[PDB]
RNA sequence: ACAUGAAAACAUUCUCCUCCGCAUAAGCCUGCGUCAGACACUGAACUGACAAUUAACAGCCCAAUAUCUACAAUCAACCAACAAGUCAUUAUUACCCUCACUGUCAACCCAACACAGGCAUGCUCAUAAGGAAAGGUUAAAAAAAGUAAAAGGAACUCGGCAAAUCUUACCCCGCCUGUUUACCAAAAACAUCACCUCUAGCAUCACCAGUAUUAGAGGCACCGCCGCUCCACGAGGGUUCAGCUGUCUCUUACUUUUAACCAGUGAAAUUGACCUGCCCGUGAAGAGGCGGGCAUAACACAGCAAGACGAGAAGACCCUAUGGAGCUUUAAUUUAUUAAUGCAAACAAC
RNA sequence: GCUAAACCUAGCCCCAAACCCACUCCACCUUACUACCAGACAACCUUAGCCAAACCAUUUACCCAAAUAAAGUAUAGGCGAUAGAAAUUGAAACCUGGCGCAAUAGAUAUAGUACCGCAAGGGAAAGAUGAAAAAUACCAAGCAUAAUAUAGCAAGGACUAACCCCUAUACCUUCUGCAUAAUGAAUUAACUAGAAAUAACUUUGCAAGGAGAGCCAAAGCUAAGACCCCCGAAACCAGACGAGCUACCUAAGAACAGCUAAAAGAGCACACCCGUCUAUGUAGCAAAAUAGUGGGAAGAUUUAUAGGUAGAGGCGA
């Protein structure tokens, strides 16, 4: 089927600025307490959740040097250390990886 | 470019009469 | 030598990198209109003092630096110049520093060195033939003003190098007319020889 | 759209140049000179249409009975072209018989 | 169809006109003191004492 | 080409006198030749309409469309330049007074078709243009109450006169 | 309307598919090599610059004059043939210098496109090689594909079309076999062995390097009987037995794709202007626009196809044009053309 | 305020005058632009048709070499549409031109390039600053600014007042008659269509004469003014270009697993060739395809390369 006449400018414009056209304004937007920066209530910050994926890659990069070839999925649990930092009394045989790095503030060491 | 000169006459003081009504002088 | 039909001479010599900017390939731009002078009636040459005539800042005499023939323009150092900004970038401001506008042949007149005043020239032969130019008014020699070559050489301060050749050998004569080849007094002077015979060919 | 914005260069007409000042002379040498010359004979044109007036078609037979025989191969192409369809056109079309 | 822009621009400052030019460009003053002068301190306990 | 709104914050006005009010800072900004369409962009410039600065480049940040990181971008250098060389005070202290969008310069290529047929596609381009005023957004209209209602009917039945008589 | 399998240290690993893959020829001509300047920063199948494919493979050959060359191939041995075949020399003279030139890349060719099409040969017969159907979500209608189904089993329907199952018999037509309307007809149409009719007594480009058992032009369509039957066969047209099944009684459920929402890119037909309601009447005879009544805040989304004599090719169908074209002929006007005779010319022919 | 809008040159047309170009080197008729072998190979021959006579068979103007005049006369002609002489008469001359065009114009031309077509062939679009770039304001349409409030060819009469009241059946064309549900138009800009002086009329000059040889005249003769459109077929003929698709043929090549059988234009069944039926698709993946189901598949089979048959024709189970 065609369309057999022109619609104006006049029925475009009542359709097209239609209310529920619009774009609805957001009210479930607040500042992250650590960072300052704009995220949602439901919603991780993005400054923050990007910041633990860099450390979690970094010492996911870590893991793989120290592990050397694939199929190899070590039977023991897992402990990061940073610099300056020694083996704890409840670590021992747990796999070891070494960051040489300062143990960040908001990464609690158990 | 067409020639003639009375019609460009004639646009011009159309023109300046709009321009005088978008800001009138004091 | 590439140039369109209709190509605008600038001051950016042709080939140039602005001049390829500012003009290029497919540009089809109004040619300008100048007034043809030919070879001989042109009198205006480089490194000659030259009084404007027209101008922001009249009555000042400078010297020519560039001629341009298609356009019979003539740039005066220092005279006639406006002011730009050089080096200009996102975080530097720019250098100011004065540019010169070109100067038609008419805009300015040629200057009597005696004289510190503008006169009209004609073109004149000297007793020996060799061509010069005479003033209208107060006639004498102006001769033509040593300007440096556009090589930048300078055989005053030359000095013949590794692979150059030296002017005794150079200037030396070797050649005695004879009705001889290159081929044939080649080959006999490093005593090949060649006893098989050329035989005839058919030429179409 | 479809007009200038600006006005044209004025424009400079002499009237007292050497053509406008002295056109129709000599056009009564006829008259004034015994008959020894014809107004026609100061006509600079065409061959064809020197002392001659007719309307296109009788132009083009003219141009072509004349001057035919020098004209390039397109044009008289063109000019025998156009003799066939001005035949046709004012004897077989109008409003009037 | 195949109709495009000229986006052949490239970037230009004004930095170095053509080499091997006899035309070159005229400077009007330097660019910076000869010699830096350092005002001796106190001057202005010195402007009192005219 | 038209390129107005550039040229609109080189105005220079002349020196207040101490009995005139402060005349709130005006910026005019925009970009060219965004790729993307004018319809769509128009929403994301209608929404922010009449917002503060930073409620707007909020609503912008979280919001879908791919206008919406342009527009931010767009408002962010707006706001630079405003301090910096616009005698604005408070960066926050700014409100959105009109954006819109407008058809930019587009490529038209060739669709290709089923049997030998053919269509024209459009490369659509946009500008946004968008001009901050410093101070707190303006409230918005308060709904016409029924009192406004009332006295307005009034007004109307006040007003009328008897007709084609004398 | 179009897309990118998944996780991740972007090292790698996992899921799935191959009816593809490699090479050669043909074709094309630098067309995902390096550096720099839907998606895209390294963005890149875009632009600028630089780099490259090296001959043994292949192409590019042959002194002259005479003179030789009956016996297939098919494991070639048996056997059995007809359609009778795809490969050989010698005599004499001449003759002794040698490794030149070109092809060599790629994700590639013809289809207006990075097109589900077309495309020769040798290997691999499932890969040792080559690839990814899902951008994300929801699980409405409607549409497409697939699977399952109580009881019955063609009652559906022009028709057992489709699907399931893996059946039998009969009639009509055409011997079989093959061929055609490339793009609405694959047949009963055409060719076809076999049979019948007509014409021809013969050299040097067809017939034919042949000669009445031959050749050419045709009709019919084998065989058999004295115009008619008979085997076999047919994606040909009808009928039937049994079985089979969602064809149906009477539909239901599930899966995938389209679908709807979100983000990106973004067409086409169509469009006099529209502020585009219902009933009855009127009217160029079928009214949203005229008359009389009725209804009536504005406004988007998803469906529906009654109307807008809806849209798409001056459609098809009948009439006109002192408009065309194809075919036929005892339509009219001709023999210029060819052949055969007569006369003249020329000395039996030309 | 955005897509935009404006510009003056590039150059071209018609005349006058005057008779034009074609070997740096190297390569270039073979597959052109390819350094270097025994040949014989040759050009010349009435144009037709559309069209008009309202069909048509007959006929139908086409520079032929001095303008004018004789003259549209003598003649020719289905004596009709139309064609059309000669004798005789005899012409002037000073470019340095334009009441020609100005980017949808003027040559197609920025170029016979891009691009399409096997080939012959067809064939474009466009540019805009300034003395210096070694100085880098207002205007079509469409939108935005600024969506919408009962009711209706959207307007008019009005009114304090936008609407509300009353009145009013869009334009052109074709027909006796169209709001018509008969054609055409989405909108804007530019371009786009009445050509001729026989007679007659009007106005000057002269006048039984007019006219700058010829012609007319029983008030006429000379001069001037003023009337006769655009696009569209199916067709006909002449000369070229096409058999890389397809029809057929020639040369010399290649392919056909396995099973049953038998030395089969045999059977089942891959590759491969074909396309019976259904569904999907219908501007699609595709100007004929995909899925399934089918026929053939050692033969009158399929297929790669090179060559031949060309339109008054070829080829054709
Ligand atoms: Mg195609
Ligand atoms: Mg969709
Ligand atoms: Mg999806
Ligand atoms: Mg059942
Ligand atoms: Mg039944
Ligand atoms: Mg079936
Ligand atoms: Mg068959
Ligand atoms: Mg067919
Ligand atoms: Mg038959
Ligand atoms: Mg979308
Ligand atoms: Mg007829
Ligand atoms: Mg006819
Ligand atoms: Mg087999
Ligand atoms: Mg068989
Ligand atoms: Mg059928
Ligand atoms: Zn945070």
């Amino acid at each position: 089927a065609a369309p057999k006449n022109r619609r104006t400018i006049e029925v475009n414009r009542c359709r097209r600025r239609n209310p529920q056209k619009l774009i609805k304004v957001k009210n479930n937007i607040d500042v992250c307490p650590e960072c300052g920066h704009l995220k949602q209530k439901h919603v991780l910050c993005a400054y923050c959740y990007e910041k633990v994926c860099k450390e979690t890659a970094e010492i996911r990069r870590q893991i793989g040097k120290q592990e050397g070839g694939p199929f190899k999925a070590p039977t023991i649990e897992t402990v990061v250390l940073y610099t300056g930092e020694t083996p704890s009394e409840q670590d021992q045989g747990k796999r070891i990886i070494e960051r040489d790095r300062k143990r960040p503030s908001w990464f609690t060491q158990n | 470019v067409k020639k003639g000169f009375r019609a460009a006459f004639r646009f011009q003081k159309e023109l300046e009469r709009q321009r005088l009504l978008r800001c009138p002088p004091p | 030598v590439t140039l369109p039909p209709h190509y605008r001479y600038g001051m950016s010599p042709p080939g140039s990198v602005a001049d390829k900017r500012k003009n290029p390939p497919w540009i089809r731009r109004r040619p300008v209109v100048v007034e043809p002078i030919s070879d001989e009636d042109w009198y205006l040459f480089c490194g000659d003092t030259v009084e404007i005539l027209e101008g922001k800042d009249a009555g000042k005499q400078g010297k020519v630096v560039q001629v341009i023939r298609q356009r019979n323009w003539v740039v005066v150092g220092g005279l006639n110049t406006h002011y730009r900004y050089i080096g200009k970038t996102m975080d530097y401001r720019g250098t100011m520093i004065p540019s010169e506008a070109p100067l038609l042949h008419r805009q300015v007149k040629l200057v009597d060195p005696m004289d510190r005043k503008p006169t009209e020239i004609e073109w004149r032969f000297t007793e020996a033939g060799e061509r010069v130019r005479v003033s209208t008014r107060s006639g004498r020699i102006i001769p033509k003003p040593e300007f440096p070559r556009a090589d930048g050489i300078v055989p005053e301060t030359w000095i013949d190098g590794p692979k150059d050749t030296s002017v005794e050998d150079a200037l030396e004569r070797t050649y005695v007319p004879c009705l001889k080849t290159l081929q044939e007094e080649v080959m006999e002077a490093m005593g090949i020889k060649e006893t098989r015979k050329y035989k005839k060919v058919y030429w179409y | 759209i479809g007009i200038r914005l600006t006005l044209p260069p004025p424009k400079v007409v002499d009237r007292w140049n050497e053509k406008r000042a002295m056109f129709g002379v000599y056009d009564n040498i006829g008259i004034l000179g015994n008959f020894e010359k014809h107004p026609k004979e100061l006509i600079r044109g065409p061959i064809w249409l020197r002392g001659w007036k007719g309307n296109e078609l009788q132009r083009c037979i003219r141009k072509r009975k004349m001057v035919g025989s020098r004209m390039f191969a397109d044009d008289l192409h063109n000019l025998n072209k156009r003799i066939r369809y001005l035949y046709k056109h004012f004897n077989r079309h109008g409003k009037f018989r | 169809t195949e109709k495009e822009f000229m986006q052949h621009a490239r970037k230009a400052g004004l930095v170095i006109p053509p080499e091997k030019s006899d035309r070159s460009i005229h400077l009007a003053c330097t660019a910076g003191i000869f010699d830096a002068y350092v005002p001796p301190e106190g001057d202005a306990r010195i402007s009192s004492l005219s | 080409i038209s390129r107005k709104w550039e040229k609109k914050n080189k105005i220079v006005y002349p020196p207040q006198l101490p009995g005139e009010p402060r005349r709130p800072a005006e910026i005019y900004h925009c970009r060219r030749q965004i790729k993307y369409s004018k319809d769509k962009m128009w929403y994301l410039a209608k929404l922010i309409r009449g917002m503060s600065i930073d409620q707007a480049l909020a609503q912008l940040e979280f919001n879908d469309k791919k206008g919406a990181k342009i527009i931010k971008e767009v408002l962010l250098e707006a706001q630079d330049m405003a301090v910096r060389d616009h005698n604005v005070e408070f960066r926050s202290n700014l409100y959105i007074a009109e954006s819109t969008s407008g058809r930019g310069q587009c490529l038209k290529r060739i669709r290709y078709h089923g049997r030998g047929r053919f269509g024209i596609m459009e490369k659509v381009y946009c500008h946004y243009f968008v001009k901050l005023v410093e101070g707190p957004p303006p409230p918005p209209e308060p709904p016409k109450t029924a009192v406004a209602h009332a006295k307005e009917y009034i007004q109307q039945l006040r007003s009328r006169t008897i007709v084609h008589t004398l």
